[PDB]
């Protein structure tokens, strides 16, 4: 019985597998490699970069590049799955309030450029949410570019009440090379962009108090830690710590005016029938890669509490596979024996054009 | 999305049961309606009649303390799925095992029991 595929469009990062996995097979860049004086991408691609002009089609996961996501998708099927996509149901997820162009590009693109059998698309945030074992509850989706904030009842978005903050893991990533150097160190190139990454990753956390921490990172040296550079070097990283997840709550760290996500998040469920509110509240779900940091979800429950009516029961739900809970919805729901009812046929397609997917695809 | 199951579902006043068995919903055999693999997802809905001779229905899908995520994935899943399939009148609750609403223990006569075990993941 068909086998179908499941693939999840990050703007950093692109996982792909099939359906019934546990985790994807594939993750690498979503990055398009050209000579810089044919293509590659992935990680390929990076490792040329020395000899290669590197894009990147899709911003805030929004697709901005249709030429470069075929090479990708192209890719992604023929060298990465290895499969041939003519012979596999796929479905791809895709941004909260992606516009009805894109979707109707995508659906064109697997129809007729890859000549996909049968295709899906559903909403990152929701396949999440399905992935935690809910059919209510907000998003909190922080990835590359973008956070999201996606409440959703009895397995639908509401859309009006749809938030973002234009802040994610690139640029926390970015904060961090930045603050580096008032310490002395110096990341400016892509190797040391990735040692800084790495460094995001492996020693920054939330501080669940930060003027607090800040106070006690500078009348001691407990909060420090050490890291080895690749080139024997090992740096010390002190408040940098907390002080580069800090941005998430308080996004005038980054001269942004906009509000922290945990306010993001009230401001969505202030956004829904007052009626269902209390389920929001009680179903706050981390995803992304940009949510792992280390007490991200005790931080997320002490600024929610603050900001809900003492009688609210707050509950902040952070898987530690939240980084591919996306992927791992849509395996799921890929697998499920009435899937085969939802997706659009090439039939469908035929008949009603690209179109279609405002009709069969929430 | 018509599966078998979904054609049976909430014809008349009464209780269903199905649990989550590799990514698919399988019924429950009546006999065994309130004994739950901790290690299991199901749904269940309950179909009440209405004075205008419509029915009534809440669908809960229970989560055990051991199910793996892609049974408490499917259930929710299949859940909201019933819940289109039934025109959206269904009021779907969120039922894990030690923290039951009351309203869902109350279909129980005897009360539910928990019983160790279950089908393996689908994954
Ligand atoms: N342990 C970690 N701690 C902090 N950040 C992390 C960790 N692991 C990965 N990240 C970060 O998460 C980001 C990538 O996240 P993710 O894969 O969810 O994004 P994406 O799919 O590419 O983005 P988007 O969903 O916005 O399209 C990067 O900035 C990366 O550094
Ligand atoms: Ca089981």
């Amino acid at each position: 019985d068909v086998q179908a595929l499941v693939i999840d469009n990050g703007s950093g990062m692109c996982k792909a597998g099939f359906a019934g996995d546990d985790a994807p097979r594939a993750v690498f860049p979503s990055i398009v490699g050209r000579p810089r004086h044919d293509s590659y991408v992935g990680d390929e691609a990076q490792s040329k970069r020395g000899i290669l002009t590197l894009k990147y089609p899709i911003e805030h996961g929004i697709v901005t590049n249709w030429d470069d996501m075929e090479k990708i998708w192209h890719h992604t099927f023929y060298n990465e799955l290895r499969v041939a996509p003519e012979e596999h149901p796929v479905l791809l997820t895709e941004a909260p309030l992606n516009p009805k162009a894109n979707r109707e590009k995508m659906t064109q693109i697997m129809f007729e450029t890859f000549n996909t059998p049968a295709m899906y698309v559903a909403i990152q945030a929701v396949l999440s949410l399905y992935a935690s074992g809910r059919t209510t509850g907000i998003v909190m989706d922080s990835g590359d570019g973008v956070s999201h904030t996606v409440p959703i009842y009895e397995g639908y978005a509401l859309p009006h009440a749809i938030l973002r903050l234009d802040l994610a893991g690139r640029d926390l990533t970015d904060y961090m090379m930045k603050i580096l150097t008032e310490r002395g160190y110096s990341f400016t190139t892509t190797a040391e962009r990735e040692i800084v990454r790495d460094i995001k990753e492996k020693l920054a956390y939330v501080a669940l108090d930060f003027e607090q921490e800040m106070a006690t990172a500078a009348s001691s040296s407990a909060l420090e830690k050490s890291y080895e550079l690749p080139d024997g070097q090992v740096i010390t990283i002190g408040n940098e710590r907390f002080r580069c997840p800090e941005a998430l709550f308080q996004p005038s760290f980054l001269g942004m005016e906009s509000a922290g996500i945990h306010e993001t998040t009230y401001n969505s469920i202030m956004k829904c029938d007052v009626d269902i509110r209390k389920d929001l509240y009680g179903n706050v779900v981390l995803s992304g890669g940009t949510t792992m940091f280390p007490g991200i979800a005790d931080r997320m429950n002490k600024e929610l509490t603050a900001l809900a009516p003492s009688t609210m029961k707050i509950k902040i739900i952070a898987p530690p596979e939240r980084k591919y809970s996306v992927w791992i919805g849509g395996s799921i729901l890929a697998s499920l024996s009435t899937f085969q009812q939802m997706w659009i046929s090439k039939e469908e397609y035929d008949e009603s054009g690209p179109s279609i997917v405002h009709r069969k695809c929430f | 999305v018509e599966h078998p199951e979904f054609l049976k579902a909430g014809k008349e006043p009464g209780l269903q049961i199905w649990r989550v068995e590799k990514f698919d919903l399988v019924p429950v055999p009546t006999n065994l309606y309130g004994d739950f693999f901790t290690g299991d997802a199901y749904v269940i809905l309950k179909t009440v009649q209405l004075r205008n001779g419509n029915l009534q229905y809440d669908l809960h899908y229970w989560l055990g303390n051991e199910c793996s995520q892609d049974e408490s994935g499917a259930a929710a899943i299949f859940t909201v799925q019933l819940d289109d399939y039934l025109n959206g009148r269904a009021v779907q609750h969120r039922e894990v095992q030690g923290f039951e609403s009351a309203t869902f223990l109350g279909y129980f006569k005897s009360g539910l029991k928990y019983k160790k075990g279950g089908v393996a993941s689908g994954f």
